[PDB]
């Protein structure tokens, strides 16, 4: 028996909109402490891990650890049928045959109840070692999205150069090169993700822009994005969901042979 | 372009 | 001869945009109290009946009953050249095979004069008897449109079920099934009109959604829609036009 | 060298979006009294002349007349990387093959630095002698654009007729014909610019609608457009840029033989 | 299913 | 259609 109730159901809509263009099917290992997801991209180039904690729901209830294999495309298609003010509840019986999504409207008039066919799926889970990274930059989500979108039209690879002074994003292609530099803003307050660069060692690596633009689909999810990185290790892009939890994207650097 | 799973 | 002057010409723009994607050619039976139209699908499965009465016009004038054969695609293409604040006037001479559309601008600066070649078409029209329907639901236009659109993503067939309390819409497809339930909402405001379900006999039947999504293209015409149905009979979807008249879509059930 | 600083940089973005669908390659004849360019379309049927004067810039600086050959598509691709509130600065060293673009954000935290590969191109400048036209109509830009699109959906050729009473736009095609009539009622303002028809002799010519819809891509530059013409000469479509200067489109009529 | 739809109207 | 080079001239 599993039943979870989230009042501000917009978070779930945005999560699936963030994950629909990378993964087609993914296993939701529904435990008792919350909901987790861990998978790699359809191209074995990036890693997505979503975490929502049971404490963050308005009515969470689980009796046995379950593993729902869901086609994220179908889930997102179903979730588009809900308004941004509904109360969304997930439900799964003991036998994990079908998953139920229930949308309650703020007015009791509209109530939608869909049920999608599940699949069995073995989880090749990759344990990600938690180390301390050289650079950790905390910046606006929308600003990062603008950076990635703008640089996509120049070349196909971005060079992030975290430094003590500021952070620089560069790219180069057939039509020339471009590079943009950001600096820590004057400490106004906690004003809408002020750019804070916590540097431990200077860093510079290269990444592919396609998967970064895939990652930035989780922008409406948070107002702050955290880019954490070190040399020759996967870059971490963390979008924190309010209280509930977070969503992390791991991307491998671009080398040359 | 490196890869994922070699970390460690 | 025929000459009509309509101020809120957005009505004509929206009518033709609503019906352009279902029928290609249609005969317009110009009467004495107004304009009527009745036609079938390219698959002979649904019937549309539009009615606009002279009282809703600013200057109505008709002399002899005419049946103007119009290419609905061309009609909508011409009407897209007029703004929703333009004043649209239709004109047709006594012995002529061309329809004249004139758009007056709000500031009188712009005057548009188009003329489209008509075509012959006889009156293949099925007389609809005025019946009393078992259940009649009155709901918001946007709500109906959203329901149809959402249910289209599941399967291709809808099961409408009515009961004393409310009406339920169901669908099923490859990726599972879905169901939506509406109820007699709070009596305060009739604009976001709570399902006003008049129950006479219990009802549950099946329909195809494609033609329903064709139907819902008439949503911008009114703010409330009336879906009327009874067992083993075609459903009526009535969009009420302000003063002028109405536009009804009849759809045959799936047995 | 060459160095220009423009605060309200949306203007340049709108110009480049206006010229991207007509000219692909053009030389920017950067002089000392300002910057102008004059070129023809990919089919040698229409002529574009853009003029911006040095007085209209916020910091202009030029040392030697240069003619930098730019791929308008690439330039627009780079200019799309700037917001409509940015401050754009152009820079080019004496005899160089790269153009430097710098975008300043409304706040000083973010500064973007792009560099575009220039190319050589010798433009055999033609030249329009300034004559006086029979009829000159000044109308709203949006109204002209709406007329152009509406009449383009009928046929592909338009017949413009200036006369004492008013100005008439006609078209005819497979699905019938259409006619638009303008009047010069009391001229309230140049903002809601009522059509001002200054006629010297009655005139009527025919033009292709495709190139007019290309021209109407320059609508966001001004709120009024001036159509100037006389018999058996190219029609002039003038979009006046605020203060800066202007942009003229010359289009050849469709004649007989 | 799949009526028809002249079944209940004719002319 | 006209030219318009039949209207102006560089070289």
């Amino acid at each position: 028996m599993f039943e979870a109730r989230l009042v501000q159901g917009s978070i779930l809509k945005k999560v699936l909109e963030a994950l629909k263009d990378l993964i087609n099917e993914a296993c939701w290992d529904i435990s008792s402490s919350g909901v987790n997801l861990q998978s790699m991209d359809s191209s074995h180039v990036s890693l997505v891990q979503l975490t929502l904690r049971s404490e963050g729901f308005d009515t969470y209830r689980c009796d046995r650890n379950l593993a729902m294999g869901v086609n994220l495309t179908s889930m997102s298609k179903i979730l588009k049928c809900a308004g941004n003010e509904d109360i969304i509840t997930l439900r799964a019986e003991d036998n994990a045959d079908t998953l139920a999504l229930v949308f309650e409207a703020p007015n009791q008039e509209k109530v939608s109840d869909y049920e999608m066919k599940l699949m069995d799926l073995d989880v090749e889970q990759l344990g990600i070692p938690e180390q301390e990274y050289s650079c950790v930059v905390k910046m606006p989500s929308g600003e990062f999205a603008r950076i990635c979108r703008d640089l996509s039209h120049i070349g196909d690879a971005v060079v992030i150069s975290c430094a003590k002074d500021g952070v620089k994003f560069s790219a180069s292609g057939e039509l020339g090169n471009g590079n943009i530099k950001l600096s820590q803003t004057s400490n106004v307050d906690k004003e809408e993700e002020a750019v804070t660069i916590e540097m431990n060692e200077p860093v510079q690596l290269t990444f592919a822009l396609r998967y970064l633009n895939f990652f930035t689909k989780a922008t409406p999810l948070s107002s702050t994005v955290t880019l954490s990185m070190s040399a020759d290790v996967p870059l971490v892009v963390e979008y924190k969901i309010a209280d509930m939890g977070h969503l992390k994207y791991y991307l491998a650097p671009k080398i040359e042979d | 372009q490196c890869s994922m799973t070699c970390f460690y």
